[PDB]
């Protein structure tokens, strides 16, 4: 038959799990509001999935925003099968980076990089091109 | 052999010295005497090998005598197979009657049909024709004067037959006068069917006379020109001449090449004879530079050695086209590399290049290196009038060269989409083209 | 493919004759005194309403 | 600093390697094969912790896009070059003045845009990446970069 | 000759199929086409017979 | 019949910059504002020529 | 209906007065001592029905109250 989750997709910019449960709320009681992100920084797919109480809710909320012009956007809500649970769509946010390491001495680290020198120059050799020291 | 050596009128010496012919060559130093002496001639010389002026002058030579009116109707009539090579005759026969008082006109398959039947309303002296329309006009135009007929020419009798014209030039035969009428005959190569026509067109007895692999690209019709001038700006530095099917799309594509930075020169039928004289030996000298030109006018013309030789078009004539790329590597001693476009609907032409055993290479082209100047081709088609209008030109002559093809089986405008087409010349919709398809 | 094959004609293409005459129109009517150019006009405007 | 030998010695290397021995036109492969390129690698990051979106210009002997607009004249994609202004200095430098003192040295601005052209003409994301893809060389005004 | 004989243009085919497609059928030409179904005559039953042909496939 | 001011600053415009030379002020965009043929150019500038010198 | 109003009302042509203040500016400009193609939108049922069947017009309204409902009956089948 069908399910009580809807799948929206061409959402613009700013149109985020917040900003879809505030609008999708006056269709019907949500159970579970999802958007898809980049997992390296916090930022929107333009597609989530939201699932409704009851599941005639579904129907009402996909037929009147099926092809809205939004934001020059036209979203497409579909409702899904039966079954077809939604699930593993985490918000994530931007990931600073840490400043981590040297945890190696300065006198091996000092001794690894002339070996790695060597072995490089040796590795072009094996290649069609000869360079001297 | 020289063209003050036989006695002609005035206004012809005018327009042969300005079309800058002075020594005539053998073909028309043995043929038109004895045509000036009223024969008939069954020939076997090469199209291209100066026949035209050899079947020209004698025509205008007997209107001048005869004093011909435009209310007399016609006095000559030439029959050509082919629907560019009709416009090569009659631009050539344009010049030769810049003095003279008579009257010059073409009768083409895909022209106007009424433009047509107003001008052999005026009066035509002298018609250049082919064999389809002229069974049209003579059976259904009133006002058509056509029984002061003097002379006959038919030019590539092979051909002729060939593309299966036979039943139209026995009726055409059946329907024009006889009796004072000293026809012609011209024909290359000459089976059971050639004499057969012969016979029933020329007086009994009639004096005759006698005289490495190939590469391919498949492209799609909306990205032909594109990829051709991403080709010809990345090998600017060799020699390249390209082939187009008519004049008007030759002009086109050299006027838009040079107004985009890339020296061009062009060659076609709708030129002066002089120019196209001094283009061509400007070319065969550069050593460098691109040559656009039509099929049939790089047919008499002896190619020189060049880098590329590129057929953009359908050629005119395929079977020819076949032999011609060993016979310009037996004669042109350099490694001529040949090209030829294809699009995926007229992919079939293959075959006759595996079934006449020649060696075939397929070429690849990346899609994103193409030269994405489309939009700026666009925006120049709606701003300049004057490049709208050739570029509307050129469209519409590819159509008609492109409808009335022999070869039936490959190049069939029924499954080629004019809006691809178009889109190639700078069109966002495709200009209206009265063809029947 | 449309209709029709008329030819595009040549005032598609390049500006307006009509606005052209039109504008010589009002020009010689300024030269004549009978149109007040607007830049005198809004300095009439500023001299007298007091 | 490196003896001129050994920088030498390698160009010399790698013009010989480049070149050891259907297709129409160049791929993206054989186009960019013979290009050269500089690797420095320093301790910890280059510009600390922050993105720098700015360009460091290092002082260069020979002038660098002279060779390349002249050998363009035979690629597909021209040399074109972009200068960005302020919204008011647009009016104030015509294509003529930069003609005029510019051609007699060899430089060519291919086109002058505003500010007000990225926001207006250039928004939509295909459009925008369609015209700006077409530049080599991108001057932007040293108040409007930021 | 005169314009008046010469031929019927594109546009002029088009406008009248058009309108005919648009229109609909008078009463007598609906008994026609459920009559066929199951030299004015003749030009109005070949009419009504085009009908039915294009409106089957093309 | 003489000819106007404006079309003798504009036939000005086009001895100035391109001189004899028809086919470069046909195909120049600032100059040529209603894009006229060849023969068009070439007969007003004559008429212009002749009046002037 | 409330997107197509704003794309449409930024093409809007000139008024009368708008027109002629900006000829006379121009003919002021000229007794003293190069422009791109204009943009508007197109109206008028015989020039907008010339330009559907030459295929130039991108989008076509068509008024759903016109009184002689015969004079619009055919447009949206032309267009179609």
């Amino acid at each position: 038959e069908y399910s009580g989750i809807i799948y929206v997709s061409r959402l613009p910019h700013g149109f985020h799990e917040k900003e879809l449960s505030k609008y999708f709320a006056q269709f019907g009681d949500l159970k579970e509001v999802r958007l898809a992100r980049n997992k390296k920084t916090g930022n929107s797919r333009h597609y989530g999935f939201l699932e409704f109480v009851n599941k005639e809710d579904a129907m009402i909320a996909q037929e009147s925003m099926n092809n809205y012009l939004l934001m020059g956007h036209l979203l497409q809500v579909r409702v899904l099968p039966k079954g077809a649970k939604i699930e593993k769509l985490y918000k994530y946010k931007k990931r600073v980076l840490v400043e981590k390491g040297i945890t190696k001495p300065v006198k091996q680290l000092k001794d690894n990089m002339k070996q790695k020198h060597e072995e490089r120059i040796k590795k072009l050799a094996k290649s069609g091109i000869e360079f001297k020291w | 052999e020289k063209f003050e050596e036989l006695k002609l009128s005035q206004p012809t010496l005018k327009a042969i010295e300005k079309m800058g012919f002075t020594t005539m060559t053998s073909v028309q130093a043995r043929t038109i005497p004895p045509l000036l002496a009223g024969r008939d001639v069954l020939g076997a010389a090469k199209t291209g090998s100066g026949k035209t002026l050899a079947f020209l002058i004698p025509a205008i030579e007997l209107l001048h005598s005869l004093k011909f009116k435009p209310r007399n109707g016609t006095g000559i009539i030439v029959i050509t197979p082919t629907r560019e090579l009709a416009l090569q005759i009659f631009g050539v026969a344009r010049e030769l009657m810049e003095f003279h008082s008579q009257t010059f006109g073409i009768v083409i398959g895909g022209a106007n049909r009424r433009q047509e039947a107003e001008k052999l309303m005026k009066g035509v002296n002298m018609l250049i024709a082919t064999p389809g329309r002229l069974l049209d006009h003579l059976q259904n135009t009133k006002g058509f004067v056509f029984k002061n007929l003097k002379a006959l020419i038919i030019d590539e009798a092979d051909r002729i037959l060939e593309i299966g014209f036979e039943d139209e030039m026995r009726q055409i035969i059946k329907i024009l006068p006889n009796e004072d009428r000293q026809s012609m005959l011209f024909s290359a190569t000459q089976t059971t069917k050639v004499e057969d026509l012969a016979r029933i067109s020329l007086r009994p007895g009639p004096l005759f006379i006698n005289v490495l692999e190939q590469g391919y690209v498949v492209c799609d019709s909306d990205k032909r020109f594109l990829l051709l001038f991403s080709f010809l700006k990345r090998n600017q530095k060799k020699k390249i001449i390209v082939f187009l099917s008519s004049c008007n799309s030759v002009k086109y594509y050299a006027e838009l090449l040079n107004y985009i930075d890339l020296p061009v020169l062009e060659l076609h039928g709708k030129q002066k004879q002089q120019k196209r004289t001094n283009t061509f030996f400007e070319f065969c000298n550069a050593e460098r530079g691109i040559l656009i030109c039509t099929d049939v006018a790089a047919r008499g013309l002896d190619i020189p050695a060049v880098d590329w030789i590129i057929q953009f078009d359908p050629p005119d004539d395929p079977r020819d086209y076949i032999h011609r790329v060993g016979r310009t590597a037996r004669g042109t001693k350099g490694k001529g590399k040949s090209l030829m476009f294809l699009t995926p609907n007229e992919l079939g032409f293959l075959r006759y290049l595996k079934a006449s055993k020649v060696p075939l290479n397929e070429y690849e082209f990346p899609e994103n290196k193409i030269a994405n100047v489309q939009s700026q081709l666009e925006k120049l088609i709606k701003s300049n009038y004057y490049l709208h209008q050739t570029a509307k030109d050129g469209y519409r002559s590819y159509l008609q060269a492109y409808a009335s093809h022999s070869l039936k089986t490959v190049y069939q405008i029924d499954k080629l989409d004019l809006a691809k087409v178009a889109k190639s010349y700078g069109f966002p919709v495709p200009p209206k083209v009265n063809i029947t398809i | 493919m449309p209709l029709t094959a008329v030819p595009e004609p040549k005032r598609r293409f390049v500006p307006s004759k009509n606005e052209a005459k039109r504008v010589m129109k009002i020009v010689r009517a300024i030269r004549e005194g009978r149109i007040i150019p607007p830049k005198k006009l809004k300095e009439m405007k500023e001299k007298e309403k007091i | 600093a490196i003896p001129r030998e050994r920088v030498i010695k390698a160009v010399n290397e790698l013009i010989k390697f480049t070149s050891k021995p259907k297709n129409l036109l160049e791929d993206d492969e054989e186009e960019l094969k013979k290009d050269l390129q500089l690797i420095v690698v320093n301790n910890k990051s280059f510009t600390g912790t922050s993105k720098s979106f700015k360009l460091k210009l290092l002082n260069v002997k020979h002038s660098f896009y002279k060779p390349w607009k002249e050998a363009s004249a035979t690629a597909v994609k021209d040399f074109k070059v972009l200068l960005i202004l302020k919204d008011s200095d647009i009016k104030k430098v015509s294509e003529d003045d930069l003609f005029d003192q510019l051609d007699s040295e060899g430089i060519k601005v291919d086109e002058i845009i505003c500010g007000k052209d990225l926001k207006t003409v250039y928004k939509a994301y295909e459009a925008r990446n369609a015209f700006i893809s077409q530049f080599s060389l991108i001057l932007a005004d040293d108040s409007i970069v930021t | 000759i005169s314009y008046k004989k010469g031929a019927a243009s594109n546009r002029t085919k088009f406008v009248r199929s058009l309108v005919r497609e648009i229109a609909g059928l008078s009463p007598y030409e609906r008994r026609l086409i459920d009559l066929i179904r199951n030299t004015r005559a003749k030009a109005k039953v070949e009419e009504m017979n085009n009908i039915i042909a294009a409106s089957r496939r093309h | 019949r003489s000819q106007s001011e404006r079309e003798e600053e504009w036939l000005e415009k086009l001895y100035k910059k391109h001189g004899d030379d028809y086919k470069k002020m046909f195909f120049d965009k600032k100059l040529n504002i209603y894009q006229q043929s060849e023969g068009d150019l070439k007969r007003r500038l004559l008429r212009w020529k002749k009046r002037n010198g | 209906a409330a997107e197509t109003f704003k794309l449409f009302n930024k093409y809007r042509p000139e008024t009368a007065a708008e027109k002629k203040e900006r000829l006379t500016k121009e003919a002021a400009a000229v007794a003293e001592g190069a422009s791109p193609k204009p943009y508007a939108v197109k109206y008028g049922l015989n020039h907008v029905v010339a330009l559907i069947e030459n295929k130039k017009a991108k989008l076509v309204l068509i008024a759903n109250d016109v009184d002689p409902i015969e004079l619009v009956v055919f447009l949206p089948a032309l267009c179609k």
